[PDB]
């Protein structure tokens, strides 16, 4: 069969995928292009309505020498110019990391303990169920005790719920649905065995606040707005005194005790609180990504999936504009999830590792990384010699070694059944990339990549880490482009693999199985395109509170 | 030498020890016990051998509610915890017979550790503790099974958790007193940012040893921070010896004469008595029917409320067994005492300041929690330069069970380990023989 | 003790509510049934909860401190904290909120008190809060249209009274009943109905209103007339500023 | 003439303001308010359509026993109900801070040096003027020297540019005009010539970097994108390698040597980065405020624009979101911009003043402070106990505290031209405020209060610090409401008596004289009553990029 | 100046943070009473010391 690409290089250019030449400096430099021209439009009447010039195609050199090309986001049948996989245009990328951002995790264990010991109050469904209304009210923005309270417009806040979520199936059943992300109906029947035994007798809230409220402020605002009407919604559905020396232990269990945040907080030369994404690990970012129940049985998928959400996350938004900014970082990510180029290497990958050894069968040793990784090096590396339109697509030597390297990993991971040495595979794919082509990145991509063989294996201080458990934080991890989502990705791999629920926290994995949700986190790319496409309709907009 | 005033020194029994000491004997700057307490708070790790074994079996690593499927590990740690931890001293200790100790408790359950002193006498801080315990405990507990190139990084993670993508060690199986440098509110803090909780668990709930305990590290950290520079040594140093030293038996007297019947108000008019009968306070004015007191000696009166402020939590908490009011006496025993007087109040309104944010942050939807997840570093509870949290350990001592987040919940590692060290434990009774050792050379 | 300085009928009477030998004057008898029911913590009838065992029953190692102070009676049985809270008017309202704290600390034992402008809490043991609560209630420390006993929604000292007299409730849980000239409490402190009201008397008249309260005003005492109450305040804030700056 | 809140008082009720009786528990609850009317039925709305309940009246105790009151925005004519002042509901207040977080000041001074001597070319008006264009087109996201790059949509960043401004008034000439702030322009001619004294000869960028990513991302990506684009326009301007040596000192230059933030990070129990509320120090709080250019021969009106700006972002957006969140901290807030109750006390309090002393012509000391504060504060006080209207209006004892505080303290400092004094005359207005009612705040408002004498004065680590320098992370500060804005105006009223330029930070003045910047900041309080009415226009929306 | 603060404070300290702060509040101590700068000004010599700690 064609190659997985082909459909895309054919799009792109009039050649065939095959062709060694090409003409160039013919095509009218901008003017060749639709998004480009309408650029140079909107430039000169931001800076006539201004009276400061703005976009200028006249600036630096001229655009558009050689084909600007059109990307298919993989999956799908949307072909689109890569400005419109920009994070700054394309309202369903922003709008994935919001739902993130506003998300936290909140126990209910130790709040209905207080209740029980503390004030000597009992706790069931039919409480339970009378505190989600309450809270529901209260959450967006709305009082519940005070007198003179002014208050949130509750459709700039539509999208601010709270919903839960336990293992007790009897429990679950038993609360208004309206409230119950139901383990039993969002994920496969082993999948929420397994869940449900993680979780127990255990209830946990998913509390999302605002996406208004989290754009106007930032991440470490979102466990604090939760637990404020998380005690309010205590105060007011158990009749509680409103604001006695118990106040303090829902404070205290809601903001610390038992609250997950989506990310931990940043050191200060990149300083940061919660729920940003440096501070998001691998494992969690593959757990957010709902690919794992819906596309089981196709374990590439699942981790490409994973791929795209974090390339995105990581690369465009967090390193190409929280960590750096300007025109940033989009083909950087958009190598990992466009022209369906990572998933025919991955897919090779898979079989290559399903024929010889069986899926999660290999030895966990070198000897597999050393087998694994080389051999689906090899194979993405012939196919930009073979296919000189794959080479001029993935221009960037970081972009291709981000690609065949992530394709060596995971298809290491599928064999060992264990992410490390998936990440082993990843390093030695690099430096075997490396020395076929006397290249490999930008300047400063193989910082990590040179530290990198040295520290998988590491157990020291802060260098031993399962890569489940590192992150955008991880030392050699901090800085550059073409990685973070790759080993989200890797993460991924040898969990999809081996049919696992969750790769590093369950709760986590959990909490975004929920069609409530802005953004469809069981198709990420698939919201890409649609947002690529001004289809998506986002949350947050201030047009209510604005003239006409 | 620098100072005239001299302090009579008690037992926690209210008996005397020692007479006529030197102010400056109980200085941290001086007292070679408050060094002993300070350099083993530095120094001392309890690693947990049980909850590593446990998490490395369920592959649970790297916070609440992680897991790693298909990572799990069966080591009997624990059955032979006797071979780790003599492997992890070899690592840990510069020479064989220096001050490094590890010893096993809980029957190999866990391990006290204290990382010699040496190695902090060439650090900068404080962190080689946990760092040197966790991989000297990581390296010999693969060395102990032979655990693979493979698998060696799950043991790392069930040691000391997430950290490096966590700034803190999060996840981990082992515990300090001490929190990491980088949550220090200001620099100077560290010996601030101890809970309240681990000091009553290290103190068995002993209430004269928890506030003294407290005591010595809050008014260290004054020295460290530099607010007993200067102008204000002597204000710190007075208050060390008076509110968490006992001196001169005034917290003890002043319990004992209002312990059965009294309350925070009948403390305070005590204390102002025992102050006007010393000369420490006397009447400057005549108002109509109200008397208007003055003092040559502001850092001693401070001193002297100060005492009366632990004698009134001592009392108020003491009579509920409850320590929650704490906040509340911490607040109205020096709004009481200011109109009673027309004096300043402990620490010329910070106690007072101080109370007010804690009390709303112990009984509001904001923040904060019960009293004992609180400390010196903590931002409701650090502008008091030393003269508040230390009435919070009393009060937590005094606690019966009416907290969910007690020394029980918070502690028990701790507890476990760091109680085994006297001076930890008992650190009125070393503080005290120290001072009357180096008496004549002050 | 001296307890407040001034020269007023006001700062009299500061005195006198935290002066543990001075009688607060009884002005209403209520049935200790009728303050269970106010508190709304436990039904007449039910016994005490606990939030741990007697003191008795448990294996306390020697504490000097502990030795030395003698439990409240609630500490001994392992009885709950609970709360009473009260709101009040700043129109001429007996009490108000730090005469309230401040009091407490003087005369009661084992107390935890709150001040805030519009509520004012003692949290202590179950049992003993009973009592002082017989207290707060039967004395000049309330007086039923310009006092409230509220747990939530407290929201009325700096309200307008309305055509009763009454201050501002959100939940109406003090019903002033013009056939008797009386108030009767309806809802317990958290607002729910009572099956049974509870009688808490008159409200006091204008003149008795003035003679007992403790806030200074324009339109009653004003602070700035009380002279040496003020000098006293000054004091303490150019005292307290000095001593932060160099201990002199 | 009648105390300027007389008109607001009878807007609000039937009785006259000085009545002291009235009717309770007969307007309907809810049902009197045209806002919560529309907010019960969009709860309605928001329910029905995404299938889990939200507002709904009948939750918790019910609104409205009492008048819902409109507010009057002070200096204006516009009466709003208190939700439309909410920061959630207000453009105009979600702009102001969008305006602050994305701006950074950036030197060119080492820029400058770096290019004359490290690569050996000349710097003129005219070479600024070609890297000003370049830059106008580059900040926004847009290329300048590699092939095939993407960007963003210039519309959707319409509000990022940069600017310069110079002392040197014959370079300033020499620069193109569309790029300069005029000093001499926006500035009465003696703060003018204070300005051009501060800056002299150097030369200052001022960056306002997209709403649209401001709000996707965080204040600390703020001057990392300036420098990214800053670098790049270096590079194409000036005829650099792409990507040298030298490359480096510009990087360090505009991220670290010569980049003013508008905000410093803060620490881990509040871990947030750089340009966030909690970083923003009291004197450049002030000195962003630009009432004191328009509004000089009023120093009453600069100072009371001054305390609106303060109280709206660092009790509404900082300790009411970003430290909290819910319903949050409207009127705490509100209490010090309408209903022109602080202008009637610190108008009263700056004529005794004037009457007693003259302006600035007090002795600097204790008995200034002791006359002044108590005074202003029994004028206060006076009022709520004459107008029982009044009482009911300002109902909370900490909205009081704060109002009859601010206006004691910035009488204080008008009296001694020196904010310390003032300082002290807040506090010990506190404390006398305490004893007449018996009350003062909340349960945790006097924490800063009673610590607040001693530590005015002191000189200890944590403790000592000028006012100006102050601001919400003074670990007395951190917490509270009813504080941090009060502290911003008195920060400004000595300044405003002396009739001087800046507070604190001249650049910071200049930064903000800016009629490109999409909030007034000239009219702080006119733009919070446009934003209350929906007539405000914000950036950042994403309208272009979605569906009709 | 030079200012090598004494070994003895850092032996009962956690960290380093001594040095710059026993400096600062020494020099800042040793100058107001140098000039008795009164109690209304002496915050200013506390700012040109240690600047903006602890805001920042
Ligand atoms: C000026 C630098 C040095 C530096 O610090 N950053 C630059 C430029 C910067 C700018 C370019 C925007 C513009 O043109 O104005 C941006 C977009 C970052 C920003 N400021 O927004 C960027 N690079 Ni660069 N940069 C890229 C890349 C690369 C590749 C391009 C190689 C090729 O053959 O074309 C090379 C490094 C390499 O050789 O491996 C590279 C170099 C360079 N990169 C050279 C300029 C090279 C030139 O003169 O043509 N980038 C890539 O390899 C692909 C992704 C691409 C990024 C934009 C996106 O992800 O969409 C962009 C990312
Ligand atoms: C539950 C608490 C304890 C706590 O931690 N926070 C509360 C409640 C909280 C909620 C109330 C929202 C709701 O009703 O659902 C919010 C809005 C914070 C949030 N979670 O969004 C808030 N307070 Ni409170 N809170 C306020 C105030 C106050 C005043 C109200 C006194 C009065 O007489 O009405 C008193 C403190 C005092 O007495 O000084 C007060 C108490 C309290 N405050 C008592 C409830 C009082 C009651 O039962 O009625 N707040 C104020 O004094 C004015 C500003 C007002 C805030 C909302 C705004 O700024 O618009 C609100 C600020
Ligand atoms: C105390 C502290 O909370 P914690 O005790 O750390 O949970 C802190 N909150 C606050 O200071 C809340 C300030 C805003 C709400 C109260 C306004 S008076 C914070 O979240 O970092
Ligand atoms: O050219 S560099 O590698 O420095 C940057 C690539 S974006
Ligand atoms: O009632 S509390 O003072 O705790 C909170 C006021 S918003
Ligand atoms: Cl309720
Ligand atoms: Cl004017
Ligand atoms: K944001
Ligand atoms: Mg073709
Ligand atoms: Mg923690
Ligand atoms: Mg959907
Ligand atoms: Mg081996
Ligand atoms: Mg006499
Ligand atoms: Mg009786
Ligand atoms: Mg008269
Ligand atoms: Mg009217
Ligand atoms: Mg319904
Ligand atoms: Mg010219
Ligand atoms: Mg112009
Ligand atoms: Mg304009
Ligand atoms: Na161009
Ligand atoms: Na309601």
């Amino acid at each position: 069969a064609d190659k997985l690409f082909i459909n895309a290089l054919k799009k792109k250019f009039e050649e065939s995928p095959e062709e060694k030449k090409t003409t160039f400096y013919t095509l009218g430099g901008w003017k060749q292009s639709e998004r480009k021209t309408e650029f140079v439009n909107a430039g000169k009447e931001v800076a006539a309505k201004r009276g400061i010039p703005q976009y200028n195609p006249d600036i630096g050199t001229p655009l558009g020498q050689r084909v600007l090309m059109p990307y298919q986001v993989s999956t799908t049948d949307t072909y689109v110019e890569g400005d419109d996989l920009h994070f700054v245009n394309n309202a369903a990328m922003q709008q994935m990391w919001d739902d993130i951002r506003r998300t936290v995790i909140v126990g209910l264990n130790h709040a209905h303990a207080v209740i029980e010991k503390r004030l000597g109050k009992e706790v069931t469904p039919e409480t339970i169920t009378h505190y989600l209304e309450t809270v529901n009210h209260a959450m967006p923005g709305a009082a519940v005790v005070q007198e003179h309270m002014v208050e949130t417009h509750p459709a700039l806040v539509a999208d601010s719920y709270v919903k839960v979520f336990t293992g007790n199936d009897e429990i679950a059943d038993e609360i208004d649905p309206a409230f119950v992300i139901d383990i039993n109906k969002q994920f496969p029947e082993d999948q929420a065995e397994t869940l449900k035994a993680e979780v127990g007798d255990g209830i946990w809230q998913v509390v999302r606040i605002p996406t208004i409220v989290s754009r106007t402020c930032d991440g470490a605002t979102t466990s604090r707005w939760s637990a404020m009407q998380i005690g309010m919604s205590m105060i007011s559905a158990y009749k509680q005194a409103a604001g006695e020396a118990a106040t303090g232990d829902f404070a205290y269990a809601a903001k610390h005790a038992e609250v997950i945040h989506m990310g931990t907080y940043l050191p200060v030369r990149r300083a940061r609180g919660e729920n940003e994404p440096g501070g998001v690990p691998f494992g969690y970012l593959a757990d957010i990504c709902q690919s794992s129940r819906v596309n089981y049985e196709d374990p590439v998928r699942v981790s490409l999936d994973v791929v795209a959400t974090g390339a995105m996350l990581y690369d465009q938004i967090w390193l190409g504009s929280y960590m750096s900014g300007g025109v940033g970082f989009t083909q950087y990510a958009t190598a990992a999830y466009t022209d369906n180029i990572l998933d025919d290497f991955t897919y090779f990958g898979k079989e290559y590792v399903e024929d010889k050894y069986g899926l999660c069968e290999a030895p966990n040793n070198m000897d597999t990384v050393l087998d694994v990784a080389t051999e689906v090096t090899f194979y993405g590396l012939e196919q930009y010699e073979e296919y000189p339109a794959l080479l001029e697509d993935q221009f960037g030597g970081s972009q291709r070694a981000a690609v065949v390297a992530a394709a060596a990993g995971c298809s290491t991971a599928f064999a060992t059944g264990n992410a490390q040495t998936g990440l082993s595979g990843w390093y030695l794919s690099m430096y075997l990339h490396k020395e076929q082509h006397s290249r490999l990145g930008f300047y400063g991509y193989d910082l990590q990549d040179q530290c990198g063989a040295s520290n998988v294996f590491s157990i020291r201080g802060d260098e031993g880490l399962p890569l489940e458990l590192r992150g955008p934080n991880y030392p050699n991890y901090a800085m550059n482009v073409g990685h973070q989502g790759e080993y989200a990705g890797i993460s991924q791999a040898p969990h999809a693999a081996r049919g696992d629920a969750f790769v590093f926290n369950p709760l986590v994995k959990i909490a975004f199985a929920d069609d409530n949700l802005v953004f469809d986190f069981t198709n990420v790319r698939g919201e890409f395109a649609k947002g690529a496409l001004r289809e998506f309709e986002p949350a947050g907009e201030r047009a209510l509170i604005t003239p006409a | 030498a620098k100072f005239e005033d001299k302090v009579d020194l008690y037992d926690d029994r209210g008996n005397l020890v020692e007479e006529q000491v030197p102010l400056e004997a109980l200085s941290p700057l001086r007292n070679p016990a408050i060094k002993s307490i300070v350099q083993g708070i530095k120094r001392t790790v309890a690693v947990n051998l049980e909850g590593i074994e446990n998490a490395l079996k369920t592959a649970k690593v790297g916070g609440p509610a992680c897991k790693i499927m298909g990572r799990e590990l069966d080591l009997d740690i624990v059955g032979n915890a006797e071979s780790i931890a003599a492997a992890a001293k070899e690592m840990i200790q510069v020479t064989e017979d220096d001050d490094t100790n590890v010893e096993l408790l809980g029957g190999g359950k866990r391990a006290l550790v204290q990382v010699p002193s040496a190695r902090f006498d060439v650090a900068a801080e404080y962190s080689a503790a946990p760092l040197v315990t966790a991989t000297a405990f990581v390296q010999a507990i693969i060395n102990e099974f032979d655990v693979s190139m493979y698998d060696a990084n799950m043991v790392k993670a069930a040691v000391l958790g997430r950290y490096p993508q966590s700034v803190e060690y999060m996840g981990a199986n082992i515990a300090t007193m001490l929190d990491i440098p980088q949550k220090l509110e200001g620099p100077g803090y560290a010996l601030r940012n101890i809970m309240v909780n681990h000091v009553v668990a290290a103190t068995l709930k002993n209430t004269l040893q928890a506030a003294a305990l407290s005591t010595i590290l809050e008014q260290t950290a004054m020295f460290e921070m530099g607010d007993a520079v200067g102008a204000f040594e002597r204000m710190h140093l007075l208050g060390l010896a008076y509110q968490g030293m006992n001196a001169d038996n005034l917290v003890f007297d002043l319990v004992k004469a209002n312990g059965k019947e009294g309350t925070v108000g009948s403390v305070i008019a005590d204390l102002v008595e025992r102050a006007l009968e010393d000369g420490v306070i006397k009447v400057e004015k005549e108002l109509t029917d109200y008397k208007v007191y003055g003092t040559d000696d502001l850092a001693m009166w401070n001193a002297y409320a100060a005492a009366g402020l632990m004698a009134a939590t001592m009392v108020n908490q003491g009579a509920a067994r409850a320590a929650q009011g704490v906040s509340s006496t911490l607040l109205y025993y020096n709004d009481l005492i200011e109109f009673e007087t027309g004096l300043p109040s402990v620490d010329f309104g910070k106690v007072e300041g101080t109370a007010v944010g804690f009390s709303f942050f112990s009984h509001s939807i904001y923040g904060g929690g019960g009293p004992g997840i609180f400390n010196g570093n903590h931002i409701v509870t650090r502008h008091s330069k030393g003269f508040a949290i230390p009435c919070v350990a009393a009060a937590m001592a005094l606690d019966a069970g009416t907290q969910m987040f007690s020394p029980e919940a918070t502690s028990g590692l701790i507890k476990e380990v760091f109680s085994q060290v006297d001076e930890f434990r008992e650190p009125l009774k070393y503080v005290v023989e120290a001072a009357a050792e180096i008496k004549n050379e002050i | 003790a001296q307890y407040y300085p001034g020269t007023t009928k006001v700062a009299q009477n500061r005195r006198n509510f935290c002066n543990p030998e001075y009688e607060l004057e009884k002005l209403r008898e209520i049935s200790d049934e009728d303050v269970v029911k106010i508190l709304g913590h436990r039904a007449p009838g039910e016994e005490y909860p606990s939030v741990h065992p007697p003191l008795e029953e448990m294996d306390e190692p020697e504490d000097a401190i502990r030795e030395m102070v003698e439990p409240i009676d609630g500490a001994k049985a392992g009885d709950r904290v609970r709360y009473i809270q009260f709101t009040d008017s700043m129109y001429f309202a007996p009490a108000q909120p730090y005469v309230r704290s401040r009091a407490y600390l003087c005369r009661y034992r084992g107390a935890d008190a709150g001040t805030l402008s519009g509520r004012q809490i003692i949290e202590t043991r179950e049992r003993d809060l009973e009592k002082i609560s017989k207290e707060l209630l039967e004395t000049e420390f309330f007086d039923p249209a310009r006092s409230g006993v509220r747990g939530k929604s407290v929201h009325g000292h700096s309200l307008r009274l309305d055509e009763d007299g009454m201050m501002f409730d959100m939940l109406r849980r003090q019903i002033y009943n013009k056939d008797t000239g009386r108030v009767e409490m309806v809802k317990n402190q958290i607002g729910d109905e009572l099956d049974e009201p509870v009688d808490l008397g008159e409200p006091l008249d204008e003149e008795t209103l003035m003679e007992k309260t403790t806030i200074y005003r324009v339109d009653g005492e004003a602070y700035r007339d009380d002279v040496e109450a003020v000098e006293i305040m000054q004091r303490i804030h150019v005292l307290r500023s000095q001593g932060g700056f160099n201990l002199e």
